[PDB]
């Protein structure tokens, strides 16, 4: 499998350990990740989609064009970037008026989207094209710990275009984390939002933290040792938000946060130093002792 | 045209009478046996495929026989000789475009015993020369008598 | 007391035009199918800790209450798509909120942090750009010091600046190219 | 300066009703098409479509009941086998496959008819005039 | 004879005239060959317009009339009668749709719409010239009716027809008649027992001298046409001798195998040998061979020696003139609405399950109890519109009865347990008929039933107690509610019955977008179907209550009695026929007709095809498929259609 | 004589109202109000139409669909709130509708060029004479009384006397046509 | 003998069970008391005149007379106003199909007017009904139009001169008709 690896913003420029973790994990599964040179912000639909829809799609198509020129499909480890580029691609295929508008703008930079790009979220790529069986075959260090699985919202929703099954009762991530020897603990309002999306983290911080706190409390009550997400935005909200909850409300949890690639990396015997858990706001050391 | 037909027509005109051509299609004259239940085509074969039964109608055997869309009078020498009718006498008086009617008939009966589930793409995928299969002798008299270039 | 003079009758149509052709005329015109059932509000995680009521946004849009564009409430939606997934009338709720926010942005109702985010993508092609600590972290992790992204590609940065100017996004956020900063 | 000439063939039980419903609902669509009424799409055969191109049709449209909903049980299943061969025969004759359009539209589906007419008109307008009659009139 | 045509252009007030330049179309019409008269008028279907045609037919000796106006689907019969009254054969009349198909869809392109109108008139005139005079076919009507479905609707049809003196056959799928009404405890708005109205009717129908009831039977084949249907009924094997059976049920006490009771919606347990419900008609027992172990214990207690395991199903052949379809409906399955947790949470039930729970003769003995612990619920929530008015499940229609049965069962629960708190989560309360709004007023003022305007978002179960929480917005307060309940009732909508697919294929009827059977015309022929001699009655035609279903049953009996009373009906002659001088018996047409009308035959020593006129419905498929052109459908001949195609581009 | 640019339909006028003695639903008003709003929009798309209602009763085949259509296709607006009063501007002739938008908990005071009252159904004036001649009874809604609402919807307690249509109770055309056919069977 | 203990007891004494039970006992005793002296009576078999009477010429009445006439029964249709059609004739279009009301009703009005088994009495009223099921004797008053029915062309030239303007009932009091008039064009 050959895929243009879209990086986004937060993973390559903040939680870089997620990038390193993905590169090796995907190489171990037999996926050739080729550099999508010059790729920009997806752009984040929370700000751009909310500010100007035409700007969101045009810039997203510009990124889609990079992979199209490369003659390959895209893979991403961020729900935000997945949602942004996937919804953009679907719209350019289903809506000709939108495609015509965008290509009239892309002509000014010498580009033209032709609809051959498929956008994939690495978790569903692992689930539908590689297989969960392959994850277990590569497990060097079984992670026998409880995980509070956070699917995020832009992963399976909107279902009408994603077609990744149920958004109410999914198994996809649970089966992928359980393949590392872990246990996906069932918790209250599991499919609820972390609170960071749609520009809420930036404009309405306390409101975002209230939702994140509810999710952490529910996971801790379910007996989770940590939380696993598939979204650098969810990652930042759960990680950096725990400091904010402490600084504002006064509630402390020290609940380890991991991105699925980091969890799969540990499982595949990677050095925790290479996963960059040190740059996390909440120490992952308590979880590292449990594994 | 058969020599007897030419004489019949010329003779009628010399007598002052108006000439009248046969009206029916070829199966009337063809000596091949037809199924009472009606025609049903399971597969389509090119003339060299398989070994045809000498008694059964070649169209029910899967060969594109134009006798159904061709005027009688010749005596059906081709099916009687072991090959399908190529439609050389042209259509009847009630058919303007012979090829079009032949395609209609052929598509109608193809997989009629499994009418609702038969794949409608088997027939176009099987016939690799449609114009040559249905307009050998009548393309110029067809509704679309040329190929656009 | 809401009088006809306090209402903007064309607000629904105005939301639809802002959504044509992206996300689409059929998508945003779906707000006209709303029968005020409340399923969207009941499904809203944000609505459980605030005064935000998803159904009222759509109501205000249909009634013509312009203040919805000046509201902080439309900015409390996280785009979780739950309402979008459960609406029995096929209203594309999440997309309508985003399109309403477009009209809000045009009125000047944009948070400074959001404009900053937009400015970072305009100036460095990225919402969260690389800093000195990024280079040092990436180096120690075994990754290329600078990711193969628009931030370090002038060709790509210039391409984006051309599209941004053509889309008028720079004027929308109030960015001055000469000064290299936002206004107000 | 040029407007497509499109001929239509609609079954009396569904598409003809679908087309009427578009009118009842004032669902505007381009005025290129002219519909011919038949009782069933099963009445439609290659010669009717080929005759239309001969006469100078830029596009040919056919509408029948949804597969399984034919007022006459299976008339449309025969037409479906006929139209698939016809698409390929037209390509062999140099007529773009796109100049022929067949759809399944029920009587209540006025919006679908309106949109099918809109989409078909745009398709033919983009292809330009079918130059068969001009080629034959030489 | 040379065509003499009269072209009439209607303005339809301004519906046509406002977009199409009608006077200009009329002028253009006169330039076509054979047009002797051409006139434009404000309303052609009005008395002046009809008299104008009738007068012109006589004064200008016309033999073809063309009306350029609305759709033949609306006024074809009107103009057919109009011309026939003047002596012109109705099949020498041709309609040109310039309103629905032109003026109403090209309002902003008047010039092009006028040009299009001219072509449509020319296309009509082109076909008109080659039209031929046709005569309707007269067929006799077998004095017998067939009612399929033994619910309140079908029973009503069978009773009225039998009371009129018509031999009627009533086929019922399950072992007893009564339908879903039999499953209800009380019925709104009178709060009568379902049995109050239904049982006497079941009794009457079973012993009616003009009605032959075939319970536990199904129609497996229907052939023919109006007045001449040949039907096959499969009398399924009960494995008990009905004439010998007493219906005492000593056998039910002895049977050791337990089967879930379908009548109780899986909330009851029946035996292999059973009677659907205590008031079942016929009051006879049935053996489910799918679960019977053949121990023969039931046979030891049966006095009359009725049990016979060697019973074989009997195929009955019957001839009927008319058929009434009254197969009813099925309750929507709410498992799909995953947020409400039906099939996951024990205490979430459907309203139909509740009916069986609240019915005295039900599995719980008329006691509303939680299926998790058997305890009576102190707090109940009804969720309205479950499986209705919802695009996500594909049901964008109102199921009509859910608002009313929810309020009725809430009244019933309060009478049995006044301390019970009941909340109804709704969008609109549809109490639209006589005494309904009054019933709604009563539920709140007399019984204290509470109403919450808010379609719930989700139901959440407490795994430890089994209690449910309903998440919904009180839209009338702009606040989110999260009330706890002991039992949640889902007011499930109506969907077509499972067998509807099989019945549709047997009768040759259509379905509306809601998947229920399609009526000829909503407003004027509410119980007739486009298929002559086939009518509808009850919920299979669309969601409705008992008052309406009984009215439809009576309506269907009237409509179905018209052909029976006349004893003769006419059929359209737009049928296929073979020109024997051209047919060489190729056999292509035979298998194309789903009614088997075209058949091969020997004539004057040779093989030729021959259509059996009565079996032809007039589709035009086999003539279209005929390679010799010998087969033609009158009124849609290839030559007629060819000229119509030429008409769009030029005059013929 | 001017064409109205703004129109308000007031639902349940003379129905579901104890003050006028009509505590029943007239059945057809929700539907005809939405229908006529569509016809006005077809003739004048620029016309703004607001329907003041309590419950939208689109209960039969294609009715809910018709209701969905009025809003999505024609842009007809609906306000849930039974108006309190209408006030005329003596200077212009324009009317003001006072009502609470119950779905917002706020009072509206919108101006209109024409106000349409969706009047309910009542028995015809001659009903009194016809009752005395046939010897039939009336239900609380003043319409004629059927033998039994479900056991006999078109029969009357008086043998050989049947009912058909709106004289038996508020209903639409198909329901009336169905009753006409039902009465013919029973009779 | 019937003893009514539901509508007359259990349904009206729900909160007084002991007294309802006592009342039911007395009603049973009252019934038993009359039952003892009841006598066997022979139901009177009476013939049925093969003719039906439909009062009201709207879509409901028209449907009843058409079905009955189509069944072969002599039917009489009495209509109060000068024309049949009812309120449906006053409508413009009909929901949920938005069909033209009169455009679909007129064919039925025509069918009824020329039906061989239906005798239409327009501008007439039933003034007396005597008898019982199967044997009703009915008196119909064929109101005077004061215009020769047979010599009436229906052109409408005598109305111009009339100096008396009457509000047109058909137009609900908006329109103005003359003493000499016609209800509607498709009448
Ligand atoms: C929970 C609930 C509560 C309700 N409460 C009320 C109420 O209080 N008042 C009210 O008026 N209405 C109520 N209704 C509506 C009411 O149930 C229907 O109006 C009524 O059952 C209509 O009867 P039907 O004859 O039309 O169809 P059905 O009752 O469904 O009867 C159909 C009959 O046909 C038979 N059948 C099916 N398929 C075949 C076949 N292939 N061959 C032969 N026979 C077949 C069936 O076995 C059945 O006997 C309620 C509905 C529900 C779901
Ligand atoms: C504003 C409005 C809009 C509506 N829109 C629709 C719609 O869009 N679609 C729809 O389906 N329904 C609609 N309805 C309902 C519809 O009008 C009725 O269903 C229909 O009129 C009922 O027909 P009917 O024959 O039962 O009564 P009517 O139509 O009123 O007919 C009764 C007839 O009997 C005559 N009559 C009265 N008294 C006597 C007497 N003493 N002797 C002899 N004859 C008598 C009358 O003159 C009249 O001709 C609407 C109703 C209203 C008020
Ligand atoms: S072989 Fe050809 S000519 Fe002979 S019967 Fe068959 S189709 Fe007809
Ligand atoms: S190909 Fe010609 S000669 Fe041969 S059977 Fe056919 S028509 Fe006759
Ligand atoms: S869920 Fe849909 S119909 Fe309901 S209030 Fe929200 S947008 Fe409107
Ligand atoms: S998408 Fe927005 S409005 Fe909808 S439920 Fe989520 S946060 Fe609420
Ligand atoms: S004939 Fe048709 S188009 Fe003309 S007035 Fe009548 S309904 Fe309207
Ligand atoms: S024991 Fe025999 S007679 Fe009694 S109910 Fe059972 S089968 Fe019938
Ligand atoms: S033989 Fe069959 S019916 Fe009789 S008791 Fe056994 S299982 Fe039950
Ligand atoms: S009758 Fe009531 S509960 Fe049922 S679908 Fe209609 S509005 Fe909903
Ligand atoms: S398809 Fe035509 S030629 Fe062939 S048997 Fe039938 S009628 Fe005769
Ligand atoms: S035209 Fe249609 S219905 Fe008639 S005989 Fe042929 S296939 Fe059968
Ligand atoms: S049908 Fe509608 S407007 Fe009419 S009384 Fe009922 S709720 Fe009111
Ligand atoms: S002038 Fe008046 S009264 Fe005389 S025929 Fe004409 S309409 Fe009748
Ligand atoms: S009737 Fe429409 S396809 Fe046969
Ligand atoms: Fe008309």
């Amino acid at each position: 499998m050959k895929y243009a690896f879209f990086l986004g913003c937060i993973m390559p420029n903040r939680y870089a350990g997620v990038e390193a973790a993905t590169r090796t994990v995907m190489e171990k599964l037999g996926v050739e990740l080729v550099d999508m040179t010059g790729a920009s912000c997806c752009p984040a639909p929370g700000v751009f989609g909310s500010f100007d829809q035409k700007t969101w799609l045009t810039l997203a198509a510009r990124n889609l064009c990079i992979a199209e020129e490369m003659g390959v499909d895209i893979v991403t480890v961020c729900n935000g970037c997945y949602g942004s580029l996937f919804e953009a691609a679907h719209l350019l295929h289903d809506n000709k008026e939108a495609l015509n508008f965008v290509n009239e703008k892309l002509d000014k930079v010498g580009k033209e989207y032709k609809g051959n790009v498929k956008v994939r979220h690495f978790a569903e790529l692992i689930y539908n094209d590689i297989g969960v069986d392959k994850i277990a075959e590569k497990v060097e260090r079984p992670l026998n710990i409880n995980v509070g699985v956070h699917y995020g919202c832009h992963f399976l929703k909107p279902t009408d275009v994603k077609h990744l099954g149920s958004a109410e009762r999914p198994v996809m991530l649970d089966e992928i984390v359980e393949a590392t020897g872990a246990k996906s603990v069932p918790y209250a309002d599991k499919m609820m939002c972390c609170g960071a999306g749609g520009g809420v983290r930036a404009r309405e911080l306390e409101l975002s933290l209230d939702m994140t706190n509810e999710k952490i409390e529910n996971m801790i009550k379910a007996g989770a040792d940590c939380t696993v997400n598939v979204c650098p935005f969810c990652h930042l909200q759960f990680d950096r938000g725990q400091i904010e909850i402490k600084e504002k409300f006064g509630k402390e949890y020290n609940f380890p946060v991991l991105h699925l690639s980091q969890l799969l990396g540990l499982a595949m015997g990677m050095d925790p130093k290479d996963l960059a858990l040190s740059v996390h706001q909440i120490s992952v050391d308590p979880l590292l002792k449990k594994i | 045209p058969n020599p007897e037909m030419i004489a019949e027509v010329v003779k009628a005109l010399l007598e002052g009478k108006e000439p009248e051509l046969p009206k029916k299609n070829l199966c009337e004259e063809c000596a091949r046996k037809k199924s009472e239940e009606g025609v049903a085509i399971e597969t389509i074969k090119r003339n060299y495929e398989g070994n045809p039964d000498p008694e059964k109608c070649l169209l029910e055997q899967g060969y594109i026989c134009l006798g159904i869309a061709t005027r009688e009078g010749c005596g059906a020498p081709c099916p009687s000789s072991g090959v399908p009718c190529s439609g050389c006498s042209g259509p009847t008086d009630a058919v303007v475009d012979q090829g079009a009617k032949m395609i209609s008939a052929l598509c109608s009966d193809f997989g009629i015993d499994n009418d609702r589930d038969v794949d409608p793409m088997i027939l176009p995928k099987s016939i690799k020369d449609k114009i040559g299969s249905f307009y050998k002798f009548t393309l110029p008299s067809a509704f679309v008598p040329i190929r656009l270039k | 007391m809401i009088y006809s003079s306090d209402l903007n009758k064309n607000l629904a149509s105005q939301i639809i035009e802002a959504g044509t052709p992206i996300p689409g005329d059929d998508v945003v015109s779906s707000l006209k199918a709303c029968y005020q059932c409340g399923t969207c509000t009941g499904s809203c995680p944000s609505g459980r800790r605030t005064s935000y009521r998803t159904r009222k946004v759509i109501r205000k849009a249909l009634l013509g209450m312009d203040d919805v564009l000046d509201s902080d409430d439309i900015w409390k939606c996280t785009t979780c798509y739950t309402c979008y997934e459960r609406c029995p009338r096929d209203v594309k709720v999440t997309e309508i909120i985003k399109t309403i926010r477009n009209l809000a942005a045009q009125k000047g109702n944009m948070a400074k942090a959001h404009k900053m985010t937009a400015m970072y993508v305009l100036k460095y092609g990225h919402a969260v750009p690389a800093n000195k600590n990024t280079a040092e972290l990436r180096k120690s992790i075994g990754l290329s010091e600078k990711a193969p992204i628009a931030q370090f590609s002038e060709k790509d940065l210039n391409e984006m600046n051309t599209l941004i100017k053509e889309l008028g996004f720079d004027e929308l956020i109030g960015f001055d190219w000469e000064k290299g900063a936002l206004k107000e | 300066e040029w407007e497509p000439k499109i001929i239509g063939f609609c079954c009396n039980w569904c598409t003809y009703g679908g087309a009427d419903t578009a009118g009842v609902g004032r669902m505007q669509y381009p005025p290129s098409i002219r519909i011919i009424r038949v009782m069933c799409s099963g009445r439609i055969e290659p010669s009717l479509i080929l005759k239309a191109f001969k006469e100078g049709a830029d596009g040919v449209f056919v509408g029948g009941c949804h597969l399984g909903d034919c007022h006459y049980d299976s008339g449309n299943y025969k037409w479906q086998r006929r139209v698939m061969m016809l698409y390929e025969l037209l390509e062999e004759l140099g007529i773009e496959k796109e100049r022929l359009n067949h759809e399944w539209i029920s009587a209540s589906e006025g919006e679908k008819f309106q949109n099918t007419m809109k989409d078909f008109y745009n398709k033919i307008e983009a292809l330009g005039p079918c130059k068969l009659k001009e080629e034959l009139d030489k | 004879e040379e065509p003499r045509i009269g072209v009439y252009v209607c303005h339809c007030g301004v519906n046509i005239g406002g977009t199409v330049d009608c006077p200009d179309v009329t002028e253009f019409a006169k330039t076509l060959k054979n047009v002797v008269v051409a006139r434009d008028y404000k309303y052609m279907c009005a008395d002046p317009g009809q008299e104008m045609i009738k007068k012109d037919i006589k004064e200008h000796n016309l033999n073809r009339v063309v009306v350029a106006a609305c759709s033949p689907r609306l006024h074809e019969p009107t103009f057919r009668r109009c011309v026939a009254e003047a002596g012109l054969n109705p099949f020498l009349f041709e309609f040109a749709n310039i309103r629905e198909h032109c003026s109403w869809v090209h309002m902003h392109e008047k010039e092009k719409a006028t040009e299009k109108a001219k072509d449509l008139v020319r296309m009509a005139v082109a076909k008109a010239r080659l039209l031929e005079p046709l005569e309707f076919i007269k067929v006799g009507v077998t004095q017998r009716a067939l009612v399929i479905g033994g619910g309140v609707a079908g029973i009503q049809t069978a009773l009225d027809l039998g009371d009129m003196g018509f031999e009627t056959i009533l086929v019922e799928k399950t072992p007893s008649v009564g339908g879903r009404m039999a499953q209800l405890d009380k019925t709104f708005p009178t709060n009568d027992c379902s049995i109050c109205i239904l049982a006497p009717k079941m009794v009457d129908v079973a012993k009616h001298p003009n009605v032959k009831l075939y319970a536990y039977s199904e129609v497996v084949d229907v052939q023919g046409y109006v007045g001449n249907f040949k039907v096959k009924i499969m009398k399924k094997a009960r494995y008990i001798d009905e004439t010998k059976c007493t219906g005492c049920g000593q056998c039910s006490e002895v049977c050791p195998i337990d089967v879930p009771n379908e009548f109780d919606m899986g909330i009851g347990m029946r035996k292999a040998i059973y009677k659907p419900f205590p008031q079942a008609v016929p009051a006879k027992y049935t053996i489910d061979k799918e679960h019977c172990i053949e121990c023969g214990l039931c046979a030891k207690v049966c006095g009359p020696n009725a049990i016979d395991f060697d019973q074989e199903p009997e195929i009955i052949e019957a001839e009927v003139g008319t058929i009434i379809c009254a197969i009813g409906y099925d309750a929507f399955d709410p498992t799909v609405r995953e947020e409400y947790g039906y099939g996951v949470y024990d205490n979430v039930v459907t309203a139909l399950e509740l009916e069986r729970m609240i019915n005295a003769s039900g599995p719980t003995g008329g006691k509303v109890i939680r299926l998790s612990d058997g305890q009576k619920p102190k707090r109940i929530a009804f969720i309205q519109c479950v499986g209705s008015r919802d695009a996500k499940v594909g049901n964008k229609y109102c199921s009509n009865v859910c608002c009313m049965y929810a309020m009725k069962n809430s009244q019933l629960i309060k009478e049995k347990s006044p301390d019970t708190e009941i909340d109804i989560y709704y969008m609109d309360i549809r109490a639209f008929s006589k005494g309904y709004e009054e019933f709604y007023e009563r539920s709140a003022k007399q019984y204290g039933i509470k109403f919450m305007r808010g379609r719930p978002s989700q139901v959440i179960e407490d795994p430890e107690t089994g209690n449910l929480v309903v998440r919904a917005e009180d839209t009338l307060l702009g606040e989110i509610l999260e009330k706890e309940y002991d039992l949640v009732v889902l007011s499930v909508g109506m969907v077509p019955t499972k067998s509807a697919d099989e019945v549709q294929k047997i009768l040759g009827i259509s379905r509306t977008p809601d998947q229920f059977f399609m009526e000829a015309h909503p407003k004027l022929r509410p119980v007739d179907t486009a298929t002559d001699g086939v009518y509808l009655a009850g919920a299979c035609q669309g969601p409705k209550d008992i008052p309406a279903s009984v009215a439809q049953g009576s309506a269907a009996a009237s409509r179905a009695a018209i052909p029976l009373a006349k004893g003769e009906v006419e059929v359209e002659p737009i049928i296929a026929s073979v020109d024997a001088e051209i047919c060489g018996g190729c056999g292509v047409c035979v298998k194309q007709c789903p009614y088997g009308a075209p058949r091969l035959v020997e004539k004057d020593g040779k093989v030729v095809a021959e259509v059996i006129s009565a079996l032809c419905k007039g589709c035009g498929t086999c003539p279209a498929g005929c390679p010799s052109g010998a087969l033609e459908q009158d009124h849609f001949k290839t030559i007629q259609l060819f000229k119509q195609i030429e008409g769009m581009f030029r005059d013929t």
